């Protein structure tokens, strides 16, 4: 069951990643997407960093 | 059911296979300090606690892995290491531990013979003469 | 009145190159790529 | 449209243009839209001008909100191949910030530029 | 395309194919560059032949036997 | 050391082996099999799983009955080929060739490399058919049983035009097309003998869309490098790299323009024909015969890249008229101001239409007619050029010693056609100055 | 191409034919063909600084100058009347003349 809740999560958050940025969703995909988003804190904190950072 | 292979044709060992794999030594500047303090590990403890003497030319291992003693079921209340002595390399604990104060006194001990009769002596022996 | 035809080769290597010799689309579709590319129409 | 400081004055675009050539002659000037916000978030940046002529204009957008943060003044000069060989790139640029040092007839000229571009506002 | 996610403006009655172009673009311009760095050549090397001589490479000239009709039999 | 290299040459020119680890070294070299398990198999096992291979290809395609009887032979276990005489050898290579220009289409299956397996390490095909075994396998370059036989081959057993695959020998790794197009564009020799394979195989009929798209791929890039070369500036040195262009193509584009059963190898000998009267500034007359063989050359199936290439051939012309055969053939052809109009929306025939329209003029011949007031009527023409195709018909009409009463049929249609066409045939005869009322009331009393 | 100005009103943004960025200082001197098919354009402040370029294609011609043409530092250039002749004049007060043929 928690393999189950798991797996229907990960369908949630490429849903969602689809829904907010489809841009980089594009690009690499929802999960890097929202480690990103999850390591700079948000969709706007993230676009304020260069691609070196 | 049979496939085409993948071609992969393009020193000392990496592990040993006799002691399960123990890697060789990154010789990083902290385990060098860590097997410095091991050969010296007799002057650590300042004569209270006398070692083997291992004297070999390189002090360093071909094999070594730094880890960390887990814990004995049977003793926990002073056989355990707390939080704020829990630290990183072993000369981090040497230098937390105490007499640092009883190294410093030894040390300036044998500045003192050894600054006894070599230059500043003589400067001042020909400052007084010339005065 | 018309002159010869400037093609950089990078480009036509990329119309080769877009797939293996197996599975390229029909010769009849790759001339028509390759003539549009040599075609002087402006 | 969204790039309301803009420069329309051939007089000021020239001007704009020339400070840029000579803070590029003296190395003081930081080239792209990376670079840009990189000086901008560092604070080593005197003047920022931006370009109206990006085919998507969303992509230097967050340019003005980092600017009002800062309290840096950005502008937009019409033609981002003007603003690129006037830096001397043989590239389009669309964005280009232009730093401060200690002592400068640059620094005086940027000053007087920054000034112009508050009259514009 | 995170700066582009993050401050551009859509209609509202946009399709997502249209609002996913930039990163559409970006990857496919992207995936050309890899297949280009992917199929950047090796280095050419000069093919020896068994003597150690370079192939391609002519061998001394020596004078071929061959039988010819003698024709002071036409007679 | 002269000596020296006197025995290398005779060491490299030596075939079978002579010592124990050589037997075995030449045994072990294998496709399919890793070598420590290749060394130790004899030919029945070899044959056994072989031939289930061969099984299933000649399950497959039809034409394999007679290696069935030769060459995959339950005797032909048994046949050592360095014990046989120079004609038997020479009959071997003839039967080894014609395999494996039928089994070049399959080649990505696992039944074909088996076979090929069987050929390897029985005839020794890496040993003694280097050219045609490398050439067969040079379509698919990208594959990893590409890249085995490349591990495989003898180092000085390959020919001097396949000697750019040595930094891929000793690093083993696919070459790319890259690779083989400039080594290509460099040596005249490797494109000679990727055409020469290519050729050898279509006039046997056993070609496949993968080996014509790749000829056609690589002597297009080929020649499009070689022009790029060929360039110099120098009047006298780019007429002589024309002509020594032209001297390294013209067999293969004179077979490959006109071989009517295989339409693939047809349009793409087209497309080098288009590439080297575009890119190439050649001469009027070799675009002429160019234009004829081709004109002779097509089929229905490439009607329409056919005129494609003609449209390019007679744009990049100096000339305003066509040779005759040219225009016969045009005649020939079924729907020609339709088919015009669909490549003039991308390809500008204005060329093309004004010297076939210039070519029908000067035909005494009166079944041209609805072709030149179509060609007419079409808008493909410039006014400039409608104009002195309008002055050449009258010109003709005035020249004629039946003939004239469709000659002012069609002068009257034209003169009452519609739009700008014929506000330009009213120009042009405001400035010939001619009436039309004489040839008028002389055609209709 | 000057069909390319007629939007009499003329297109206040027009795009090149062709833009040339092969030489790296200031264009000081450009002259057509007086038949219109060569475009001499050159740069006085580079040694060898002068392209010849075909028309209507637009394309700089790669075979001339090479690195041992001795046009030195180009100050004036000029076409024949038939455009047989190129003339060359560098700032040492050299002139140079180069036969066109096709």
């Amino acid at each position: 069951e928690r393999s189950e809740y798991r797996r229907q999560l990960a369908e949630y958050l490429q849903n969602r990643m689809k829904a907010i940025s489809p841009n980089m969703t594009e690009l690499i995909g929802a999960l890097v997407g929202a480690r990103l988003i999850a390591h700079s804190g948000s969709l706007v904190n993230l676009a304020k960093n260069p691609g070196s950072t | 059911e049979l496939s085409v292979r993948v071609p992969q044709l393009p020193g000392p060992p990496d592990t040993l296979s006799d002691w399960y794999n123990i890697p060789r030594t990154n010789l990083t500047p902290e385990l060098k300090r860590d097997l410095q303090l091991l050969r010296m590990r007799d002057v650590v403890a300042m004569g209270k606690q006398f070692f083997k003497k291992d004297n070999r030319k390189d002090f360093v291992p071909e094999y070594c892995q730094v880890g960390t003693i887990i814990a004995g079921a049977t003793d926990g209340v002073s056989g355990r290491l707390t939080r704020k002595e829990r630290k990183r390399t072993i000369v981090e604990e040497v230098l937390s531990s105490d007499s640092v104060s009883k190294y410093k006194r030894k040390y300036h001990e044998i500045q003192e013979h050894k600054k006894s009769g070599r230059k500043g002596y003589y400067k001042k022996l020909m400052a007084a003469r010339k005065r | 009145d018309t002159h010869a035809v400037v093609v950089a080769p990078q480009r036509l290597a990329e119309i080769f190159n877009a797939a293996p010799a197996f599975a390229m689309p029909p010769i009849e579709d790759v001339f028509y790529q390759v003539a549009s590319l040599f075609s002087t129409k402006p | 449209s969204a790039a309301w400081p803009k420069a329309e004055d051939p007089a000021l675009v020239q001007e704009l243009l020339d400070c840029v050539q000579q803070a590029s002659h003296y190395r003081q000037l930081k080239k792209g839209a990376n670079e840009t916000t990189k000086s901008v978030n560092r604070g080593t940046s005197e003047l920022v001008i931006l370009a109206a002529d990006t085919q998507p204009l969303s992509i230097v957008l967050h340019i003005p909100l980092i600017c009002e943060e800062k309290n840096v003044p950005y502008v937009y000069v019409p033609s981002k191949v003007a603003l690129g060989r006037a830096c001397g790139v043989s590239r389009a640029v669309i964005a280009v910030s232009l730093t401060s040092n200690e002592a400068s007839d640059l620094n005086s000229k940027i000053r007087a530029l920054r000034d112009k571009v508050e009259r514009l506002a | 395309s995170v700066r582009t996610d993050a401050f551009e403006d859509f209609p509202e009655n946009a399709d997502d194919e249209t609002r996913a172009a930039v990163g559409i673009q970006a990857r496919a311009k992207l995936e050309n560059n890899l297949r280009l760095l992917e199929g950047k050549p090796l280095n050419k090397g000069v093919a020896l032949g068994p003597n150690g001589i370079p192939v391609g490479m002519p061998a001394k000239w020596d004078v071929k036997e061959a039988r010819k009709y003698n024709i002071e039999a036409d007679g | 050391s002269s000596l020296a290299q006197q025995l290398a040459q005779i060491a490299a020119n030596s075939r079978s082996s002579f010592n124990v680890k050589a037997l075995k070294a030449s045994h072990s070299k294998s496709l399919i099999w890793e070598p420590r398990v290749a060394v130790s198999q004899t030919f029945a096992e070899i044959y056994s799983q072989c031939y289930e291979g061969f099984k299933e290809l000649c399950h497959l395609d039809s034409r394999f009955v007679p290696f069935d009887a030769t060459l995959f032979s339950a005797q032909s276990q048994e046949v050592d080929r360095t014990q046989m005489t120079a004609e038997e050898n020479a009959a071997l290579d003839k039967r080894v060739d014609s395999f494996l220009h039928l089994v070049g289409s399959r080649l990505r299956l696992m039944p074909a490399i088996k076979a090929v397996e069987w050929l390897i390490r029985r005839f020794r095909i890496h040993e003694f058919n280097t050219g045609t075994l490398l050439a067969t396998f040079l379509p698919y370059h990208t594959i990893p049983a590409f890249v085995t036989l490349l591990s495989i081959l003898p180092v000085q057993r390959i020919p001097i035009e396949y000697r750019f695959l040595d930094p891929y020998i000793k690093s083993l790794t696919p070459p790319p097309r890259a690779a083989i197009v400039q080594q290509a564009t460099n040596r005249p020799d490797l494109l000679s003998a990727i055409s020469r394979y290519t050729l050898d195989s279509c006039r046997a009929k056993q070609e496949y869309p993968g080996l014509i798209s790749f000829w056609g791929g690589i002597m297009a890039e080929a020649v499009n490098g070689m022009i790029d070369k060929m360039r110099s500036g120098r009047r006298a040195i780019q007429l002589e790299n024309d002509h020594l262009l032209l001297q390294q193509i013209g067999p293969v584009l004179s077979e490959a323009m006109v071989m009517k059963d295989v339409p693939g190898i047809q349009i793409a000998s087209y497309m080098v024909v288009a590439i080297l009267a575009a890119k190439g500034s050649l001469n009027d007359n070799i675009l002429t015969a160019f234009m004829e063989q081709l004109v002779h050359g097509w089929t229905v199936d490439t009607l329409r890249p056919g005129l494609v290439c003609l449209t390019m051939l007679a744009q990049h012309r100096s000339a305003k008229q066509l040779s005759g055969r040219v225009a016969k053939a045009v005649i020939k052809v079924p729907d020609l101001v339709s088919s015009l109009r669909d490549i003039s929306k991308e390809h500008q025939v204005d060329k093309l239409a004004n010297g076939l329209v210039l070519a029908f003029v000067d035909r005494g011949d009166i079944r041209t007619l609805p072709v030149i007031n179509s060609l007419l009527l079409s808008e493909l023409l410039q006014e400039k050029q409608a104009k002195v195709a309008y002055k050449a018909l009258l010109l003709a009409a005035h020249k004629i010693d039946n003939i004239r009463k469709q000659v002012g049929s069609a002068l009257v249609r034209l003169s009452q056609a519609e739009g700008d066409v014929g506000d330009a045939i009213r120009t042009a005869i405001q400035e010939v100055d001619f009436n039309i009322e004489e040839l008028e009331l002389k055609l209709g009393a | 191409d000057r069909n390319d100005l007629i939007e009499i009103r003329i297109k206040k943004y027009p795009t090149p034919t062709r833009v040339f960025e092969q030489l790296t200082t200031s264009i000081s001197v450009v002259a057509f063909s007086p038949d219109g098919q060569l475009l001499a354009f050159g740069s006085q402040h580079k040694k060898d600084a002068l392209r010849l370029v075909h028309l209507p294609s637009c394309t700089v011609y790669r075979n001339w100058p090479t690195e041992q043409t001795p046009l030195g530092r180009v100050t004036a250039i000029a076409f024949s009347s038939k455009s047989d002749v190129l003339a060359v004049g560098n700032d040492v007060g050299r002139v140079r003349l180069w036969e066109i043929r096709g």
